[PDB]
RNA sequence: GAAGCAGCCAUCAUUUAAAGAAAGCGUAAUAGCUCACUGGUCGAGUCGGCCUGCGCGGAAGAUGUAACGGGGCUAAACCAU
């Protein structure tokens, strides 16, 4: 497709779903398409792993096979996977919550190099690390 | 507009322009900021 | 209009479900033909069957108060055939209706099962917004009355025993206590149930509002005297005085007005809380002086000599004797001298004298802060 | 500096008419377009209308600069023309065309009638939209303000005439 | 900033080999996104960084020396902010095809486009 | 304030203002604000310039303070006829003489050192310019 | 209708030519529309301070110009000779 003028936009993840409120008048307004998730999201799952955040793009038109926004599970694949809740860490951090390590956990969701961006190794674990911070796995020097 | 001693400026999109015997403050983006005096 | 309503659940024409939309002009006035045949058609869609040659029952629209016809009340009647000499029980309300009078027609017997129709002559003000059925017997029908009034005293027994456990008091928690009280009567009963509950919404916690003796209809001698007994403000809508009243009204002329639009009800309960609201708040320096030299004297016990240092002093504001950020000594301006005789004020830089009665306390190097306070008299929004 | 210090361009067919210090061309379309000149030096060079500092004046370039975009802007004048639409924002507003006048209701009572100079020209594709072209750019920018001028462009809801290029510069009603 | 003559010394003799080989790529940019080549980036991912990274290499007045005399065939560049790419196995190799279907959305020129030999 | 501990005597004469200052050079700052005119420098002043420049920076860095108020000030009452004695002890003023180093700082950046000044430069009520460390 | 710019936290890095988990308008939020940064184009001067000479603003009052004596002057001023 062509068109990205108006659309509504969720974290569909596990039990934790849905930004609050899509029933609405902010996608009331649409017409109705049921293949987008199973097109999207779908796609990338068995050539990387499972324990991947789940992104979803809610849209509809005439052809019936729209272009994704979101192309890919986000990211931090490598400490989702691994712990936490299935979109993140649950909840924002500074601290507290976990560490990252170079003596046991660079394989865990080492087939989603296939489809993040962050290339050759030493530079893919700092990309991730960033994001850590974020969700606050944060470690000593 | 603002009437002051010094002109003191805002910010990078004020360009600070003299008319007549009045120098005036012009911000595009923030009307705002707009002033005369100096 | 039809897409916006396209964004909604309201089952919009074509794109959603159809609830149909018929486009006329009601503002300017022009017909409006369409819209009439749309509602027949929605009617004739529709399975409508009723009884015609049974018995009667409906709802109340809307009750009021006469002073010739008695308590009445307009009653639609769902289920046809209300005859002249029905028994009725509406809610707490029954009686055997005498007469039957409606605003197409004056006269009505027999009624159908659309129709509102004015009823009179019952014991009290029928509730609005609830069912009116036909019964057997009247004397039967005081007894269920009765078990409703027992029911109102369930409701009674109820409202009394929220208020105390939801706060603990009888009333107000904090000490800085402030409320409004109105008295308010309604001439139709649907709407003193109604606009009370929004008189009691728009309250803060500090200045509490609140309804004592809702009424239905004209003003009366004991409505009067509810206000006369505790103070509050008397009002009724378009309900007015009569003469009962009055000789209250003209003995003690308490707050007492019949009105115009409920916005300025509104407003005016607004306003009487806003002038009831606590007022003052700001506390700001005039003057701050020094002590030198003490001189003794039988009018204060102490003289501490001043010089004033910055600002202003007048005659009564209150002072702050002060050393290091602790406060020395507490007061109120006694006495403003200045060389050798009493002025009302003194300005920085000037020789003056003060002392307090029960001031015997004068340090060298104290220093005195007069400051001014000023009201602002908050309003509540 | 650089475009001051540059001759501009004759496109034959304009007829670059100088007659003490006026500067007259019509060209492609239009009439007259004249300029009247000071103390910038100017030597017409065939394909060029060449600028230069006049004698013992101290505003060498910084006035010539000035006859540089005007005689530019004759030029384009004459071939392409200038400005664009005036859009009306705000419900209920509405333009009337005439050869004299474009009319508009902008909420007044009395109808406003705009009169337009003859070297310009306009045209309703629309009820609400009025485009215009014409000769010079100075007068035609002018009519646009005279226009602008009736009911400005206001952030708390952006009605009035707009020239479908500034800011909207939304401002947020504080009943909050 | 940069003086151009001590400057273009290092860059030339990497940047030139690409085009001295059998085939060399004159990708480019222009109203579409740099997301989808931060798709092909993903791809790239795969092979760490090498063969379908894009490069957006475009610099001609620092660098880009013409002392080789066969490398400004694919070299120019202007507009449509211009990509290189890097090519080894050849002979038209099978990795091109993952790069070919995300053309539907246009992403502007690539290589090969300008009907050299 | 400021103040000296105990009196030499408790008044003092006017005094002049001829001669450029001794007291010229940086001695432990890094950085610090000379004096370009002259005039009467209060020990609101003095508390005043510190106080901004120390909440700027919250607490990096170190100041010194080569200026003092050495020699009280007396002042007349509004009401009392000339002569008769000699006023009363009002306030406390460093007298400079231009060319004196009035503040100097260290511990920090060199564009947060000058802005520390232009801070304090408000406070100040005369003419004062920027100063780097440099060597006799 | 949040994916940089309504909020709260992280106060980092990746992919990378070049792009800070992004500064603003804008969008229902991305996008739109740009900045920071660089490529193509064009063409030589470009950018911020410092010390001094002379101006501008800061400059509102009481019977009538009413603060060059006045007319009036850009030399009939000012500075140097």
């Amino acid at each position: 497709a062509k068109k990205v003028q108006a659309y509504v936009k969720l974290q569909v993840a596990a039990g934790m779903a849905n930004p609050s409120p899509p029933v609405g008048p902010a996608l009331g307004q649409q017409g109705v398409n049921i293949m987008e998730f199973c097109k999207a999201f779908n796609a990338k799952t068995d050539s990387i792993e499972k324990g991947l955040p789940i992104p979803v793009v809610i849209t509809v038109y005439a052809d019936r096979s729209f272009t994704f926004v979101t192309k890919t599970p986000p990211a931090a694949v490598l400490l989702k996977k691994a712990a936490g809740i299935k979109s993140g860490s649950g909840k924002p951090n500074k601290d507290k919550v976990g560490k990252i390590s170079r003596a046991q956990l660079q394989e865990i969701a080492q087939t989603k190099a296939a489809d993040m961006t962050g290339a050759d190794i030493e530079a893919m674990t700092r990309s991730i690390e960033g994001t850590a911070r974020s969700m606050g796995l944060v470690v000593e020097d | 507009m603002k009437v002051r001693a010094s002109v003191k400026k805002l910010c990078r999109n004020c360009k600070i322009v003299k008319r007549d015997g009045v120098i005036r403050v012009i911000c595009s983006a923030e009307p705002k900021h707009k002033q005369r005096q100096g | 209009v039809k897409n916006e309503l396209s964004q909604y659940g309201i089952l919009p024409e074509e794109w959603g479900g159809e609830s149909q939309f018929v486009h006329v002009s009601a503002k300017a006035g022009t017909g409006i033909d369409e819209l009439l045949d749309a509602i027949l058609l929605q009617a004739e869609v529709l399975e409508l069957k009723a009884v015609r040659k049974g018995m009667a029952s409906g709802a109340v629209i809307e009750s009021f108060l006469d002073k010739g016809r008695g308590p009445v009340a307009t009653v639609l009647v769902r289920e046809g055939t209300l005859h002249k000499g029905d028994i009725v029980l509406c809610g707490f309300e029954y009686g055997r209706v005498r007469a039957m009078r409606n605003e197409l027609g004056q006269e009505v017997l027999e009624a159908g099962p659309s129709i509102p129709v004015e009823i009179l002559g019952l014991s009290g003000v029928p509730a609005a917004g609830d069912e009116v059925t036909v019964v057997r017997d009247e004397k039967k029908a005081r007894e269920v009355a009765l078990y409703r009034q027992g029911k109102f005293r369930e409701v009674k027994l109820a409202r009394q025993q929220k208020s105390k456990l939801e706060n603990m008091f009888a009333n107000m928690t904090e000490g800085e206590v402030h409320e409004v009280n109105i008295v308010l009567k309604a001439d139709v009963q649907g709407s003193v149930e109604a606009i009370s509950d929004s008189l009691l919404k728009l309250s803060t916690d500090e200045v509490k509002v609140k309804i004592i003796g809702s009424g239905v209809g004209g003003i009366t001698e004991t409505d009067a005297t509810l206000a006369a007994a505790s103070n509050a403000i008397l009002v009724g809508f378009n309900v007015r005085a009569d003469a009962s009243a009055r000789k209250v009204i003209e003995a003690e002329s308490l707050d007492l007005r019949y009105y115009s639009v409920i916005y300025n009800l509104i407003d005016e309960v607004k306003a009487a809380m806003s002038g009831m609201l606590s007022p003052e708040l700001k506390q700001q320096i005039i003057g701050l002086a020094e002590v030198r030299d003490v001189f003794k004297s039988p009018k204060f016990g102490a003289i501490a000599g001043c010089m004033v240092t910055e600002g202003v002093v007048k005659r009564h504001n209150p002072i702050r004797v002060l050393r290091d950020n602790v406060v020395i000594y507490e007061g109120e301006l006694e006495s403003l001298r200045r060389f050798k005789d009493d002025v009302n004020e003194v300005r920085n830089g000037m020789e003056c004298g003060i002392g307090v009665k029960n001031y015997n306390d004068v340090r060298t190097g104290d220093v005195i802060e007069v400051f001014e306070i000023i009201e602002i008299q908050r309003t509540i929004a | 500096s650089r475009v001051a210090k540059a001759p501009v361009v004759v496109p034959a067919g304009v007829d670059v008419k100088i007659n003490g210090q006026v500067i007259t061309i019509k060209g492609k379309n239009g009439e007259l377009t004249r300029t009247l000149n000071d103390a910038v030096e100017v030597k017409h060079a065939d394909n060029t209308l060449t600028f230069g500092p006049r004698d013992g004046y101290a505003d060498g370039w910084a006035q010539a600069g000035t006859a540089r975009a005007l005689l530019n802007s004759m030029v384009i004048g004459v071939t392409e023309g200038f400005t664009k639409k005036l859009q009306l924002v705000g419900v209920g507003y509405r333009a009337a065309v005439k050869g004299n006048v474009i009319n508009l209701s902008l909420g007044f009572s009395h109808p406003v009638d705009h009169q337009l100079p003859a070297g310009i020209t306009a045209e309703c594709p629309t009820q609400t939209e009025i485009v215009l072209k014409g000769a010079d750019k100075q007068v035609i920018g002018q009519v646009a303000a005279d226009l602008r001028a009736y009911r400005r462009p206001e952030p708390y809801k952006g009605k009035g005439v707009r020239y479908a290029d500034e800011v909207v510069r939304t401002k947020e009603a504080k009943k909050k | 900033m940069a003086l151009n003559l001590q400057d273009k010394q290092a860059i030339v003799a990497e940047v030139s080999e690409v085009a001295k080989g059998a085939l060399s790529a004159v990708v480019a940019d222009s109203r579409g996104v740099t997301v989808d080549k931060m798709t092909e980036l993903r791809k790239a991912g795969r092979e760490a960084g090498v063969y379908m990274r894009v490069v957006r290499n475009t610099l001609l007045r620092r660098a880009v020396e013409g002392t080789p005399f066969e490398c400004l065939k694919d070299a120019f560049v202007g507009p449509t902010l211009i990509a290189y790419s890097m090519e080894h196995p050849g002979a038209a190799a099978r990795l091109f095809k993952e790069f070919a279907k995300a053309n539907a959305k246009f992403e502007v020129k690539a290589a090969a486009f300008e009907g050299e030999l | 304030m400021l103040q000296p501990k105990r009196t030499k005597f408790r008044k003092m004469h006017k005094g002049r203002n001829r001669g450029l200052a001794q007291g010229t050079d940086v001695s432990f700052g890094s950085f610090g604000l000379k004096a370009v005119g002259r005039g009467r420098l209060t020990a609101r002043q003095i508390e005043a310039a510190r106080r901004a420049m120390t909440r700027a920076v919250k607490r990096q860095g170190k100041i010194w303070i080569r200026v003092f108020p050495d020699k009280p000030i007396t002042e007349k009452p509004l009401a009392v006829r000339m002569g008769k004695g000699k006023g009363n002890v009002e306030y406390w003023v460093a007298l400079i003489q231009p060319g004196k180093v009035l503040y100097e700082m260290d511990g920090v950046p060199e564009e947060l050192a000058r802005e520390a000044f232009k801070l304090a430069a408000a406070k100040l009520p005369i003419k004062t310019t920027f100063v780097t460390k440099t060597v006799m």
